[PDB]
């Protein structure tokens, strides 16, 4: 586990020096990548705290849980948002890259980060406010958690669900069915690892981002009068939920590797700056 | 044809200057280059205070 | 017919009379004299807004202006001490490899692959820069320029010759010719009365600008002569070619001085450049940095590395204190 | 600390703004550079025209389907082509021209100069669009003369197709890359609308690969 | 190159009127324009500036609120909108052009202006004397001082010399100082250090007869101080 701290904070600290030693030359995607790379160096950094929760227990305090909380929510649809402009730009810079061509906007990308993160702003802003650390449930063991009644919590994870998993899962879809046809009909040599980029890409992203949003949503349905809770369904769900936690933050680590070092253009600017290190 | 005669006459024109030693340009040029050490803000650095670059 | 015999006699006439005042060698004179140190130089200003490769810059002769020269069809005139864009120019012709700036400071020089030389004049009463002249004529393309009085200049061409112009009237007053490859610099003497021109004939020539005649050619490189500057004194000069040598010749001795070759190097110099006291040599490289040689022991004394593509020009202001490069990553440096 | 340098400041901003402007407008124009032989036949392609007194370089402006081309002729130059080549690193594509109709062995040096130029160390990633001029005069010369006085070792017969489709080959087989430029081929035709259309749809071949190396999918 | 002016006359009291300058022969869109207005039989005064592109705008401390200054640059014109014009403000209004980079000569040329007229702490710049009796031939020296210390950090004092000759616009004549004008001829000088300013006119004749003005451009307020009048 420690390895994949290293391995992600190591991965994303490389990608961002590479892309923010030379500013230039960043014309939409490298900037994406970029601002995920940050919030994903954001969620190595802040992995290992809940690590050692899990470890043995929530004994931090409240403060820390909040803004510990925030800042994961707020990195955490960062990095769906920022996924989804990925996919869309690449769909705008290959399906219609003569019309592109001919009057591509100058700062569509910056903008569209600055947007992006002021959505997620007010998206996870009202949540810290409304965690801490609660007593003692039928659990015996207190957690870093929510405590405002039911009815608002089904609401606010079924929301969080909808927008975090099914725009960006539509999105990418979208995009990336578009671009697959595109180079399908296209001839040449280079579409050959387009589509298998792509396909590895789509493949990631629907492997390990879903598992915990299925899990979550069985949780849900199940509090909202379905199927009867046992002492065996109460401990599969937080097993489950354990597991995809896991595959989340190993392809949280994963990303930059299927992003940048997969790309020769990046792989050229990092030797260029290696050799003036 | 005429380019040849051209080119020998620019030969003769060329052969017909007079050279001086070696050394003595050598010293000439050692000479120069000590006498205007002080005036060359590259190798002896001014102070900062009179460095129009920051 | 038989004129090449006599050609070949002359030559090796020639030679024999260089050998015979060739006594000593200026490395063994120069060998008691103390080496400098480690020349430390740090980036003071970098100028951006140039969107394509730099081709070609000049300082002011006040030593705070200078013109850079780019292929998107741009001459930004800047102000170092503060990095203000003084003037913006577009061209016609976005193929520019050279430019120059008058000694007034009233006019600029344009050319290229077009074959023109273009005079903007700098200070007129409507307020914007407008083109002055467009001097045509030469058959190649133009490698370099340089005003000599505001009214003349010297131009040289990818036909292999070179021009000097009467600015006012647009016709050469005098064409210079005996060159065998394109002639790809020039400089001229700091009195004004002699330029020395490199060509791709591995060959330099001395000219004189009253009467035009080539008064001596100086041979040794191998390849072709892609920069070439005087020495402050006035009495030497330096060519560097794609040998990656940076052969110092003087003129009164007719011989070749020095080389300042290395074995780390292997490629072409596209710039050289002296320093005030004439003691440094920097030369710019296809490695994407440029090196400073000691003029008098051929010993590098330092690296002026921080460009990301090969630097294309390379000056030293007439004061001295600051030396501007330029590379392809469309990029100024100034160094102190 | 500023007096009236604040106004210098400003017109310095103002210079910036115009000069990112017009480098966005350079930036949105199709850049070809027209190269060949002598006789090779470029009038014909410079014929389509839809839109100077120096004879150092040619600019023909055009545009087709909303997008803006500028074909760049240095055939007036007469120089080392090493000497001015690197000017033209980042154009989008070369345009070669060959003619067919040829013989003081034009053909041989036609090829030489595409081998020349493909494999230059500044076009490793442009690619490079072959027109194969004058078709029925080339057809006219092999109903009368056979292929075999440029190339003795031919082994097919004597007819228009199989013998434009070996030349096809030989010129796509002197590339020494074959995997990161590729080599568009057209035989030039009286219509004034195929051409242009083959070139724009390379240009936008050329462009997805350029899009697909830029977003990191390559 | 010309600009002309128009848009005067007589107003009431408390009205509104808009002057109105036409630019023609040079590139208009390149120059900063400034309004200056001169009362009558009395010293020249700033009211307002536009830059180049309408970035920032200036106005004096005695017309701000009440006037508006504006550009049109593909018409090459320049508007001043004053309202509530009091009985102070009856003076000759003149469109000035200033261009600003380095080595530059703002104030080079003035308007001919237009007359309007109503019915019924920063910095100083002194003039001592105001007339001296003068011969054709002899050297004359006049003195202007000011508060304020006009040397900045980066090496220029900002003090400008400009002639009006009776009946015209006023002509600038040294900028920051030291440099002579366009056109100017040789034998007019400017000398001084910091706070005392002089300039000297070697052998005059009979065309530089007229009264003489100092101005700051270091902090923009922009004072002038009444000039010096030389007659005979
Ligand atoms: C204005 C409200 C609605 C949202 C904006 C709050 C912004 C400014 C953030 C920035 C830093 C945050 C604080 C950081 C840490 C703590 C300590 C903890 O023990 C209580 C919450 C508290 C005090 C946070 C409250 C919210 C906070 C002040
Ligand atoms: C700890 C919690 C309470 C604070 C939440 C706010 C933090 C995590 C968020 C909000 C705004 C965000 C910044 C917004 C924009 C940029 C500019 C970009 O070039 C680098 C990332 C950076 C700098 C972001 C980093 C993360 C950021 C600072
Ligand atoms: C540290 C632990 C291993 C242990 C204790 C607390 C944890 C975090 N938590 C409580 C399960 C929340 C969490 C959920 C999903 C992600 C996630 C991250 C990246 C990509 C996709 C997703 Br989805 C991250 C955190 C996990 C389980």
């Amino acid at each position: 586990y420690s390895l994949l701290f290293l391995l992600g904070l190591l991965g994303n600290g490389a990608v961002a020096a590479v892309l923010l030693s030379r500013r230039t030359a960043l014309s939409s995607t490298d900037t994406f990548l970029l601002h995920l790379a940050v919030a994903d160096t954001l969620l190595v950094l802040t992995l290992p705290l809940w690590a050692v929760d899990a470890a043995v227990q929530w004994v931090f305090g409240s403060g820390l849980c909040k803004v510990a909380g925030a800042l994961f929510n707020i990195n955490f649809y960062a990095g769906a948002l920022l996924l989804a402009c990925i996919s869309f730009d690449r769909y705008l810079n290959i399906v219609h890259a003569t019309q592109l061509y001919r009057r591509g906007p100058p700062a569509r990308v910056t903008l569209t980060c600055l947007a992006v993160w002021g959505l997620c702003l007010l998206f996870a802003l009202p949540d810290f406010i409304f965690l801490s650390a609660h007593h003692d449930e039928r659990l015996n063991a207190t957690h870093c958690q929510y405590n405002f009644p039911q009815v608002g919590r089904t609401a606010l994870r079924v929301l969080q669900l909808v927008a975090g998993f099914l725009l960006p899962l539509l999105v990418m879809a979208y995009c990336y069915a578009h671009i697959l046809a595109v180079l399908l009909v296209s001839r040449g040599q280079r579409r050959l690892r387009a589509m298998r980029l792509v396909v590895v890409v789509v493949v990631a992203f629907a492997l390990c981002w879903t598992p915990y949003h299925l899990v979550v949503l069985v949780d849900i349905l199940m509090d909202l009068g379905a199927l009867a809770r046992n002492c065996g369904r109460e401990s599969r769900v937080d097993v489950a939920k354990s597991v995809t936690s896991g595959l989340g933050y190993m392809h949280c680590c994963l990303n930059p590797l299927l992003y940048a070092f997969v790309g020769v253009k990046f792989r050229e600017r990092m030797w260029m700056l290696l050799l003036r290190l | 044809i005429a380019q040849a005669r051209k080119l020998v006459e620019q030969l003769k024109m060329e052969a017909n200057i007079d050279r001086i030693k070696v050394s003595k340009a050598a010293a000439d040029l050692m000479a120069y280059c000590e006498a205007h050490a002080k005036e060359d803000p590259l190798l002896t650095p001014v102070p900062a205070s009179e460095n129009p670059f920051r | 017919d038989q004129l090449r015999q006599e050609a070949e006699q002359l030559k090796n006439q020639i030679r024999d009379a260089r050998k015979a005042c060739a006594d000593a060698t200026l490395s063994q004179i120069t060998n008691n004299i103390d080496p400098v140190g480690r020349i430390q130089m740090r980036t003071r200003r970098t100028l951006r807004g140039h969107l394509a490769k730099i081709y070609a810059m000049h300082w002011g002769t006040d030593s705070r202006l200078l013109v850079s020269a780019s292929q998107d069809g741009k001459l930004i005139i800047w102000d170092s001490y503060t990095t203000n864009k003084v003037h913006a120019i577009p061209l016609r012709s976005s193929w520019v490899m050279t430019c120059a700036y008058a000694p007034s400071g009233n006019y600029v020089a344009c050319g290229g692959l077009d074959n023109i030389c273009s005079i903007y004049n700098l200070k007129t009463r409507e307020g914007n820069v407008r083109v002055s002249r467009e001097l045509a004529g030469h058959t190649g393309y133009l490698s370099c320029c340089r005003f000599l009085d505001d009214n003349q200049i010297v131009t040289s061409s990818g036909d292999t010759t070179c021009a000097l112009w009467d600015i006012e009237t647009g016709q050469q007053t005098t064409t210079f010719t005996g060159h065998t490859g394109d002639v790809m610099s020039l400089s001229l003497a700091p009195d004004t009365r002699l330029f020395v021109s490199g060509a791709c004939d591995a060959s330099a020539k001395l000219w004189d600008v009253r009467e035009g005649m080539c008064r001596q050619t100086f041979t040794g490189h191998e390849s072709d002569i892609n920069a070439i500057c005087f020495f402050p004194n006035g009495n030497a000069f330096a060519t560097g070619s794609d040998d990656a040598t940076c052969r110092l010749f003087d003129l009164r001795a007719d011989q070749e001085l020095m080389t300042y070759s290395h074995d780390n190097i292997i490629c072409g110099i596209t710039s050289v450049s002296f320093s005030k006291s004439g003691r440094l040599l920097l030369a710019g490289y296809d490695d994407f940095n440029c090196n400073v040689w000691d003029a008098l022991k051929a010993d590098r004394a330092g690296v002026l590395a921080g460009h990301d593509n090969r630097v294309s020009c390379l000056g030293v202001t007439d004061d001295g204190m600051a030396v501007a490069t330029g590379s392809w990553d469309s990029f100024l440096k100034i160094w102190n | 600390l500023s007096a009236e340098d604040k106004a210098a400041v400003e017109r310095s901003k103002m210079i910036d703004r115009n000069l990112r402007e017009d480098g966005e407008k350079a930036a949105r124009e199709v850049k070809l550079l027209l190269l060949g032989a002598g006789e090779s036949g470029k009038s014909t392609i410079v014929k389509q025209m839809k839109i100077v007194k120096t004879t150092g370089i040619v600019e023909t402006h055009f545009t087709f389907k909303d997008l803006h081309f500028k074909m760049f002729d240095v055939g007036a130059q007469r120089s080392e082509r090493k000497k001015w080549i690197h000017c033209f690193e980042g154009v989008t594509a070369i345009i070669f021209c060959v003619a067919l109709s040829d013989e003081m062995n034009r053909m041989h040096e036609s090829m030489k100069l595409f081998d020349s130029i493909c494999n230059n160390k500044w076009f490793t990633d442009t690619s490079i669009i072959l027109f194969l001029n004058k078709k029925d005069l080339f057809e006219e010369k092999i109903k009368k003369s056979p292929l075999t006085i440029c190339y003795p070792e031919y082994a097919g017969s004597n007819t228009y197709e199989e013998a434009a489709a070996y030349i096809q080959c030989q010129f796509e087989d002197l590339n020494k890359r074959k995997d990161t430029k590729e080599i568009y081929t057209h035989f030039t035709c009286s219509t004034d609308t195929k051409n242009v259309q083959f070139v724009f749809d390379a240009v936008t071949d050329v462009i997805i690969k350029n899009n697909l190396k830029d977003c990191g999918l390559f | 190159v010309q600009l002309v002016e128009s848009g005067g006359g007589l107003v009431q009291p408390g009205g509104s009127r808009k002057l109105s300058c036409s630019a023609s022969g040079f590139a208009f869109s390149s120059f900063g324009m400034h309004w200056v207005r001169q009362a009558p039989e009395k010293g020249l005064e700033w009211v307002a500036y536009i830059s180049s592109g309408s970035g920032t705008i200036y106005y004096a401390d005695t017309v701000k609120g009440r006037f508006t200054i504006s550009r049109d640059d593909p018409k090459n014109t320049l508007f001043l909108q004053m309202t509530s014009l009091r009985s102070e403000d009856t003076a000759m209004y003149y469109c000035v052009r200033s261009i600003y980079y380095y080595g530059s000569s703002p104030f080079d040329f003035w308007g001919q202006g237009t007359t309007l007229t109503v019915s019924s702490s920063d910095i100083v710049m002194t003039q001592a004397t105001s007339s001296v009796p003068v011969t054709p031939g002899e050297s004359v020296s006049i003195s202007c001082r000011s508060s304020k210390s006009l040397l900045h950090s980066n090496g220029n004092t900002y003090l400008y010399w400009f002639l009006q000759r009776p009946g015209q616009s006023p002509q600038l004549l040294i900028y920051r100082m030291s440099n002579l004008a366009s056109g100017v001829p040789d034998r007019f000088s400017g000398s001084g250090s910091g706070t005392a300013f002089t300039l000297t006119i070697s052998r005059l004749e009979a065309e530089d007869v007229g009264v003489y003005y100092c101005m700051q451009h270091l902090e923009y307020p922009l004072t002038f101080g009444a000039g010096t009048k030389l007659e005979l």
